[PDB]
């Protein structure tokens, strides 16, 4: 069934699960043509399928190019995201391959079902979690190698950088959707958190700065702050 | 026309012929009904004064042999029977109309309600939904459950209809994906019709028993089939014009004689509300609409 806080803790178990978020598959910009009308122009997307024990991303990079002479876009690419998540399944060893899917938006269990029916084994499920996936694009390097990338690529990154040698998959998993629950919230706000200090640098093999565990827990306290005073904002409360 | 005997009425019991029923006494001298119209199948059916639960009844064709009715006190229901001896039948079916012991098949002669909702069903199909085969005519009740309900258990009682499922690969070619679940022209036209079914006229002979079925014994898994059925034709681009306008025809009557109380359970919301106004063929089916919106706009 679907995912929420009462079974939040299956994340952190031993059976391989993905999630799946399509937010960012299917991206434009939207302008005016010289004749006033409006037009939207394409930019590279991407699928962002994360394992959120082991902290593997498999970034599929979605080219502009895959929409040429499309028609319902949007919902093109929902089934083009299915078709990638399977082929991706389908290109891992058995013993990798994942006994839970969770799709971030209900409206990709149909597509994904769909082309799963060869893997009947694989659960797919929707989740009641409002998970801040759609702020992934706020991380630097992922919406670095996405802007640059000329064709459709696949690039691998592990988003808890080296956290799991000090830290648990819950707490590491924890970090992740509070620092992209504050990218989403305010970007401006978050992204001076993270670098404010030009000491604390991010590793080339890395997305986060290197901080300390001491500095992780001013960090992870000027997010919460940075959350809650928009919230105020927002409703006036 | 042809007769269907009773031996006898011993428990309370209201009893249905087509789209008829008579309410019968205990042990009121009931033995029959008369003037049945050959050339279409018949369902002769029950339910007990005492047990408002348990609809149950047989489909038959005169042509295929005589039948009569005789309750089993064991087994607690009227039973369906044939009649062997040619000779002593015709022997009690004219000593009963003798004594004017049965009703009359009640047709108004304007009314093709019937043959409408039968065109197309024929008995050697229904033996193959009901297998039961060294009986001509079929039993089907309020509680029997159909092949693709007990694959989500006892197969003798079953109705094997024919299993239709969206999401499988039957329905879905590879690398059509997306096309396929959109637009089943290929599951319809391909696997259904060309394939299993083999022609137009089996598949809606099996979709209107499954509507008679859900009617007239609220059989909840045929009435699943009939909706399945209808969906998968609505939700395919690519259909022949003549399946489109004989479904017009075909729903029109089934939505007609559709008892006004249940259309509750009996009609899918989801199902109507797409095929008559999102799917391909909303514009093809302008007598049902007009008929649903004008019977239960509620439902939509």
């Amino acid at each position: 069934g679907a995912m929420n806080s009462s079974n939040y803790a299956e994340l952190f178990n031993n059976d391989i699960k993905l999630f799946v978020d399509d937010t960012n598959v299917y991206r434009v910009t939207v302008h005016k043509t010289f004749e006033g009308n409006v037009a939207t122009k394409a930019i590279n997307g991407c699928i962002f399928t994360l394992n959120p024990k082991t902290g593997h991303l498999f970034l599929k990079i979605i080219h502009t190019s895959v929409w040429a002479g499309q028609k319902r876009l949007s919902q093109l690419a929902k089934w083009k995201t299915a078709e990638e998540v399977s082929a991706l399944v389908r290109s891992l060893p058995k013993e990798e391959q994942p006994k839970q899917i969770i799709v971030t938006r209900k409206a990709m269990l149909d597509p994904l079902e769909v082309h799963m029916l060869d893997f009947p084994n694989i659960a797919i499920r929707p989740t009641e979690l409002r998970l801040p996936f759609s702020a992934a694009m706020s991380i630097d390097k992922l919406s670095d190698v996405v802007m640059k990338a000329t064709e459709p690529q696949m690039v691998l990154f592990n988003i808890y950088d080296d956290w799991l040698d000090r830290i648990s998959s819950y707490t590491a998993f924890s970090r992740l959707t509070l620092l992209l629950r504050a990218l989403k919230t305010n970007e401006e706000s978050a992204k001076m958190i993270l670098l404010s200090d030009p000491t604390i640098t991010i590793k080339s093999y890395h997305l986060w700065p290197s901080f300390t565990d001491e500095q992780w827990i001013t960090i992870e306290s000027q997010m919460r702050d940075l959350i809650l005073t928009e919230y105020g904002r927002k409703y006036n409360v | 026309m042809n007769t269907v005997p009773f031996t006898s009425a011993p428990i309370e019991v209201t009893i249905g012929i087509d789209q008829y029923s008579f309410n019968v006494k205990e042990n009121q001298p009931f033995h029959g009904i008369k003037d049945i119209p050959i050339g279409h199948v018949h369902v002769i059916h029950f339910q007990h004064a005492d047990n408002s639960s348990m609809r149950y009844g047989y489909w038959f064709d005169c042509r295929m042999g005589n039948f009569y009715i005789q309750y089993d006190p064991k087994d607690g229901l009227y039973k369906m029977m044939e009649e062997r001896d040619g000779a002593k039948f015709e022997n009690i079916v004219h000593n009963f109309k003798e004594r004017q012991m049965m009703v009359s098949y009640p047709k108004i002669d304007e009314d093709d309600t019937w043959y409408n909702l039968t065109e197309f069903v024929q008995m050697d199909k229904i033996r193959k939904i009901v297998r039961k085969d060294e009986n001509q005519f079929s039993y089907v009740d309020s509680s029997m459950t159909t092949v693709q309900e007990n694959e989500l258990s006892d197969p003798a009682h079953s109705l094997n209809y024919t299993v239709i499922n969206f999401k499988s690969r039957e329905a879905i070619r590879p690398g059509h994906e997306m096309e396929d679940f959109l637009d089943k022209s290929y599951y319809l036209n391909t696997v259904m019709l060309q394939g299993i079914f083999k022609n137009s006229s089996n598949y809606f002979g099996e979709l209107q028993f499954a509507f008679l079925n859900a009617m007239f014994f609220g059989n909840y898994g045929s009435s699943l089939q009939w909706h399945a059925m209808i969906e998968l034709i609505c939700s395919s681009a690519t259909v022949p014009k003549h399946m489109l306008d004989k479904l017009d025809e075909i729903l029109y009557y089934q939505i007609k004689t559709l008892p006004e109380q249940y259309s509750d359970i009996l009609l899918n919301e989801r199902v109507w509300n797409i095929c008559l106004y999102s799917s391909f063929q909303k514009n093809s089916l302008h007598n049902t609409e007009k008929i649903m919106e004008n019977k239960y706009p509620e439902l939509l």
